[PDB]
């Protein structure tokens, strides 16, 4: 398994998922007397989890495209042999870590350890072991998530802090960013947190440094969607919902980001207006969300109708088509209560 | 002799604070600060009250003087005060031990005071409160709000 | 003199957590000041016994060290045993015995490093119980040599017993001897628990007697002081032996101070924690050392809390003990403390404060245990310590979003009010009051408790309804109310009280009216209380320049600001020290039939406890200032080898008689008034055939008690007074029993 | 004997709170001196904002 071969790691996988499944399924409780196959077992399962720890595999596959008319787009690839290496990897670590939280909890703390001191300190290691920590949500109650996410976040505060530049400060904070993403039930269950974390990647959207503002719009959208519901009600200590407070704000927030990573942040918002059940208020909110494109919708029409020459003016195509593209990423968030903006330009 | 170890006394050492308003050199205010009886008590939520802060403090010996931060325009508490006590060694046992405690849920700051002049309860901020409040970019429920120069 | 401070540094090293073992570290240490010893040799030996006296925690890690240096020279050993006798001389001398029983400990310890020969120990310790067959001396000395004797054990006893059997023998026999005959006069007022169950609060002596008898059961093995010098027990086996020089104990003169006698603070079992490592029991000589131990870390670092928690957590033992458990019931021992605690009181609740935050697994949840163990033993807990239990209690809560588990203590609904429990929950939730709002401290308690919660504090007002209308000075009222409403000064305000009638030099109804009206005018905070006196200075002093005059305006106070305990206290310390009322006026209206059915209530106890303490800096001040200037006019005379500088110095000698004069007199007074209503309590229960012990007998007796223990040293000076006058045969001998109590703590 | 662990809950609550306090101030310019504890703001961002 040490050997670094894709294809052979990827058969000694199979064997570790098979045997960490058979043995899940014979007593998924944790550490009564031991199961007899755990008890034969036991004096190497913790070498498995060091394994799976150590080696685990990225979590998705961002790939830049030029489409049919010469756009630039990233994409997600969806199942690949890589994504499915890492969901085999994810299921094994999982399967661990229910036979037993404490071992693998020990061994990413002595990872995160070795990574404070310097030891094992690599932008690699940090980053294997923070998508290490990611795949394993969900797979220990609720109290010990917590803990142990506390004490995590503030090893990784404490690192950042601790080192030096901005590019170590910028892999730093995106695993950062990654860890709370890969907890909804963490950030759902703390809405300080999770103001903070949303105000911090609103604070990224307009940091420069390459890859931060597209860590911070994904990380968005996906707190967006596994949150939606707690950016609409009214939150303890809050005098208004997060989403007027977004939308109030939109102009500023977005003001540094690009056109691609505005149609991402307009697709998280609408994920987190759809999620309001009132229908009036929810139509209120659909009106003051697409203000700013409606905008630059009104005025280009205007214009046409003075004088359709200017559909030949190729800046007022360029942003019809930005328009476009967001009231799409909108519709496919918000759903059938769109109609009325599309109703409004159809 | 004396054992260096065990005159440890980190928590009543000056701070880096030096009040940029005080009418003399460094040497004088480090000079005034050695031998202050009074405390700067900062982040406090708005809605802390004297009575609060007298019942806290009493806790480390008897209370001269308690004045209330406020707001330059609006005349409000903005979140700090001065405490001045009778003798050194209650504003060294505050300092001690009243220092980095919750009051109101708050961990409130305490530092040793050069000494209180008048208009030195306001806050130098442009809106008139502390220049923290205005310089913050986080929401603080019991301050107002987000800062000033933010504002949402 | 960089090399000398290196060397202190490297000493003050040895013992901490480090990398290297124990040993190695000692051993390097030792080399490095035999190659440094030639040259500074006195730097050295100061700085041991330095260590030797002030940090008692690492007796055996410097010990052996000691021992390490005499292995490789004999001289330096003799000269440092002749140092340490020099400073246990210097030290009894100075009346410093606690720094005496740390060099009496280390000496003992030396013995078992071979640095000292067994006989001289035993001949040392035979001095010290023959200090018990002296006459005409106080108790509190022998007990004191008593005490070294026996403390010492723990470290030298084996030796001392397998050497001299014969002797050690004998002086167990007069120490027994002598124990059987002390005084236990002190005890009572001592306890912080008069129940014998489920943990007597026994005599300091007596429990250490115990836990020797047990340890010499036990062949005199112990299984928890850390012996270092054993793993050089080859090296120490070569080195020649010290004998020391016939010690003869300094003799009892008329100005020695020694300690005061103690009771064993003992709340903790091992059926506490059936989990842990099973804890020492209460006689047994682990629990004494350790309890030792923990408290001279807390003495060592008192100052900085969290240096303080680290050194708690991190103490090291020979075997593994409930250390939670110990350091708690240690922090409550010194917070307990009779008569005072060693420091003060807010350190205790921020250093809990810090161990919770070091060891949050596990110290929350002693804590709340022996919170819930404080709680259900408070039938019998002391009145002083009840109330510090409720001082740490609610600020401890103020720090934790003032989260507990009430209805555990849903008993306490079902008592009659003035029992401890609902009382102690009722004076708790005052005080989170104090700290928080009315409506917080509602919303906190569940609503069975309601009743148990804080009144409002709001003011309140003679002339405010319209039914007032026929009450007296109605009309003056409203036209006082006018007139500070818009800013009368203080000849308007005698003009318009000059029309109030005179029932009859002192108008009761002048003084209510003008009281009521500026109160209720500044009752929006308490600095506009100050500001409202402050302006008004002159007005108070002209009309209540009388004894009258001064208890009236306490009664209008009092009957306006009944609902806000706070704003009574901080307006009587403020009226003290502006001069509007004296001590004695407090005093006395503390005693008054008017506070009555508040006299049990904390706030009372606090006002007259503060108004003590004013008293007591303004008389420490005056002979500061009188000291100073004698000072300066010595200096003055000397440097020119004066009329007005003699007049001025017995100026202030006279105006030093006035303020000792003043608090003769405050102490006097309450002394009179707490044996008046203790006596007609008394005899109304002998008439009426009632039981003497009732909650508010024991609250007045142990407030008696509190105000004996809190100024003793003060109250030692009038004990002639107070034999003659005040606590005479004739008394009940309730009431005298205090007094005695109080003169046998230092007898 | 059940275990009271209201003020472990309230700690762990208040040590969450912190982390998040913490994360708050979180930057990727520069250091932030923390001699002010809980008193502490970003003024190099205020500096920067006010130029
Ligand atoms: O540039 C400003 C500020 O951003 C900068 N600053 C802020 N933080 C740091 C740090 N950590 N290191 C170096 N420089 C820093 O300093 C400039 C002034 O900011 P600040 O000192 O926070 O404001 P100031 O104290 O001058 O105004 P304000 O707080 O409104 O004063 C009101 C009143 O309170 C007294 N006071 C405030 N503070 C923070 C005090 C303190 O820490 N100690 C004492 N004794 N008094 C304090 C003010 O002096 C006034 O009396």
């Amino acid at each position: 398994s040490e050997v670094e071969e894709t294809e052979i790691f990827k058969i000694c996988l199979e064997y570790w998922n098979h045997l960490a499944a058979e043995l899940y399924r014979e007593s998924p409780f944790s550490t009564f007397d031991v199961p007899p196959r755990r008890q034969l077992y036991l004096p190497m399962l913790f070498k498995v989890r060091l394994l799976m720890v150590s080696r685990m595999a990225k979590p998705e596959e961002v790939l830049v495209v030029e489409n049919d008319q010469g756009e630039v787009v990233r994409e997600f690839m969806k199942d690949t042999d890589s994504i499915n290496l890492y969901k085999n990897m994810r299921e094994t670590l999982v399967y661990l870590t229910h036979l037993d939280y404490v071992d693998t909890e020990r061994i990413m703390t002595e990872k995160l350890h070795n990574q404070v001191n310097g030891t094992e300190w690599s932008w690699k290691n940090l980053n294997t072991l923070c998508w290490a920590i990611g795949s394993i949500s969900g797979a220990m109650h609720e109290e010990d998530e917590k803990r142990f996410l506390v004490t995590v976040i503030k090893d990784l505060l404490g690192l950042c802090e601790q080192k030096r530049g901005k590019d170590n400060k910028a892999i730093i904070a995106s695993n950062i960013m990654y860890i709370v993403g890969q907890y909804p039930r963490f950030l759902r269950a703390h809405w300080k947190f999770l103001k903070t974390v949303v105000n911090k990647l609103f604070e990224f959207m307009h940091e420069t440094h390459d890859g931060v503002q597209d860590m911070a719009c994904d990380t968005f959208i996906k707190i967006a969607q596994k949150c939606r519901r707690h950016f609409v009600q009214v939150q303890v200590g809050e005098v208004m919902p997060f989403i007027d407070e977004i939308l109030n704000n939109i102009n500023t927030i977005i003001c540094d980001l690009q056109p691609q990573q505005v149609h991402t942040f307009y697709e998280a918002v609408g994920y987190m207006i759809g999620a309001q059940t009132d229908q009036t208020v929810q139509e209120h909110l659909i009106e003051k969300y697409m203000l700013l494109p409606n905008q630059v919708w009104d005025s280009i029409i205007q214009q046409a109708t003075k004088n359709v020459d200017i559909l030949k003016d190729p800046e007022t195509v360029k942003q019809l088509g930005s328009i476009l593209k967001t009231n799409v990423r909108a519709c496919k968030a918000v759903g059938h209560p769109f109609v009325i903006q599309l109703g409004r330009i159809y | 002799g004396l054992l260096k170890a065990l005159r440890s006394d980190s928590y009543v050492e000056l701070s880096q604070y030096r009040d940029q308003h005080f009418r003399g050199d460094n040497e004088e205010q480090e000079k005034l600060l050695k031998k202050s009886c009074t405390l700067y008590v900062g982040n406090l939520s708005f809605y802390t009250t004297e009575e609060q802060i007298y019942e806290l403090f009493s806790k480390s010996g008897d209370i001269k003087k308690i004045i209330m931060g406020l707001d330059k325009m609006k005349k409000t508490a903005c979140g700090f005060c001065f405490v001045e006590y009778y003798s050194r060694a209650d504003a060294e046992n505050a300092m001690r031990y009243i220092n980095g405690t919750r009051l109101d849920d708050r961990i409130i700051r305490t530092d040793w005071d050069a000494g209180f002049k008048e208009g030195r309860q306001y806050g130098r901020g442009r809106s008139g409160g502390q220049v923290r409040d205005e310089y913050r970019q986080d929401y603080d429920a019991g301050r107002g709000g987000y800062g000033k120069l933010a504002q949402n | 003199n960089e090399t000398e401070d290196h060397l202190e540094s490297l000493i003050c090293k040895v013992g901490e957590k480090s990398a290297c073992s124990l040993e190695s570290n000692l051993e390097g240490l030792a080399g490095v000041l035999e190659a440094d010893l030639p040259n500074y040799k006195s730097k050295i030996l100061r700085l041991l016994c330095t260590v030797a006296r002030l940090l008692p925690e690492k007796l055996t890690i410097y010990t052996t060290l000691v021992g390490l240096l005499n292995a490789r020279n004999y001289n330096f050993g003799g000269e440092f045993v002749e140092a340490m006798i020099r400073q246990l001389k210097e030290s009894l001398k100075a009346n410093n015995y606690n720094e005496a029983v740390y060099l009496v400990r280390f000496l003992s310890d030396l013995v078992n490093c071979h640095v000292i020969a067994a006989p001289s120990m035993v001949a040392m310790f035979e001095n010290f119980v023959s200090v018990t067959q002296e006459e005409d001396v106080p108790q509190v000395r022998r007990d004191w040599y008593v005490y070294a004797f026996l403390s010492s054990l723990p470290w030298v006893g084996k030796e001392l017993y397998e050497k001299k059997d014969a002797e050690m023998d004998r002086i167990f026999a007069n120490t027994e001897s002598y124990l059987k005959r002390r005084q236990k006069t002190h005890v009572p007022m001592l306890q912080v628990w008069t129940a014998d169950k489920p943990h007597p609060q026994e005599e300091y002596l007596d429990c250490l007697w115990a836990q020797i008898q047990k340890l010499k059961k036990d062949r005199w093995q112990e299984r928890h002081i850390l012996r270092p010098y054993l793993a050089f027990d080859s090296i120490l086996c070569e080195a020649l032996q010290h004998n020391l020089p016939p010690f003869t104990p300094p003799p009892h003169t008329e100005d020695s101070v020694y300690p005061m006698p103690r009771v064993i603070f003992r709340m903790f079992d091992y059926t506490d924690d059936p989990e842990g490592p099973v804890m020492p029991g209460s006689h047994s000589v682990e629990r004494f050392v350790i309890e030792e131990n923990l408290h001279c870390i807390i003495k060592s670092h008192w100052k900085e809390r969290k240096t303080c928690a680290a050194q708690l957590v991190s103490y090291p033992g020979k075997n593994k003990i409930p250390l939670n458990y110990h350091i708690v019931e240690v922090i409550f021992a010194e917070l307990f403390q009779l008569p005072a605690p060693p420091h003060i009181d807010v350190m205790y609740t921020t250093l809990l404060i810090e161990l919770c935050k070091l060891q949050p697994g596990s110290l929350p949840q002693v804590l709340a245990q022996a919170t819930e163990m404080l709680y259900m033993r408070l039938d019998t807990m002391n009145t002083t310590c009840v109330d510090r239990f409720i001082n740490w209690f609610s600020h401890h809560l103020s720090n934790f979003q003032f989260r507990w588990s009430w209805e555990d203590w849903s008993d306490c609904l079902s008592q009659d009010p003035e029992s401890p429990k609902p009382k102690f929950v009722r004076e708790v939730l005052e005080k989170c009051m104090r700290l928080s709002y009315h409506q917080r401290i509602l919303d906190i308690v569940p609503p069975t408790f309601s009743a148990l919660c804080p009144a409002n504090p709001t003011c309140i007002y003679k002339y405010g309804d319209e039914s007032s209308n026929s009450l007296p000075g109605h009309s003056v009222a409203l036209c006082l109310a006018v007139a500070f409403k818009s800013k009368a000064t203080n000849d308007e305000i005698f003009s318009i009280l000059k029309d109030v009638p005179n029932p009859n030099s002192f108008n009761p109804l002048k003084i209510e009216v003008f009281v009521q009206t500026l109160l209720h005018l500044a009752a929006k905070s308490f600095s506009h209380s100050f500001s409202a006196l402050a302006k008004f200075h002159e007005v108070f002093k002209t009309l209540a320049e009388s004894d009258e005059g001064k208890l009236h305006v306490l009664r209008v106070m009092f009957e306006v600001w009944r609902n806000h305990p706070q704003m009574i206290a901080v307006l009587v310390d403020k009226m003290i020290r502006t001069q509007i009322v004296d001590c004695a006026a407090v005093a006395n209206w503390i005693f008054s039939s008017e506070l009555s059915r508040d006299f049990t209530r904390l706030f009372v106890w606090e006002i007259l406890h503060s108004t003590i303490r004013k008293m007591n800096k303004h008389v420490l001040k005056i002979q500061k200032e009188l000291e100073e200037a004698k000072e300066k006019l010595a200096r003055q005379h000397k440097r020119r080898s004066d009329g007005v500088l003699e007049e001025q110095i017995e100026r202030l000698q006279e105006k030093v008689e006035s303020a000792q004069s003043e608090q003769k007199n405050l102490f006097l007074v309450i002394f009179q008034r707490f044996i008046m209503i203790l006596t007609e309590h008394l005899v109304r229960c002998e008439t009426d055939g009632t039981s003497v012990l009732t909650p508010w007998y024991k609250n007045c007796i142990e407030r008696l008690q509190q105000i004996f223990l809190q100024h003793h040293q003060i109250i030692q000076q009038y004990m002639v007074t107070l034999e003659n006058l005040l606590f005479t045969a004739e008394l009940d001998p309730h009431i005298l029993a205090v007094f005695q109590q109080f003169c046998a703590l230092q007898a | 004997k059940k275990i009271n662990n209201i003020w472990g809950a309230v700690l762990q609550e208040q040590n969450q709170d912190a982390v998040a306090t913490e994360l708050g101030i979180l930057g990727m310019e520069g250091t932030i001196d923390r001699s002010r504890q809980s008193e502490t703001y970003n003024y190099l961002l205020a500096k920067k904002l006010r130029k």
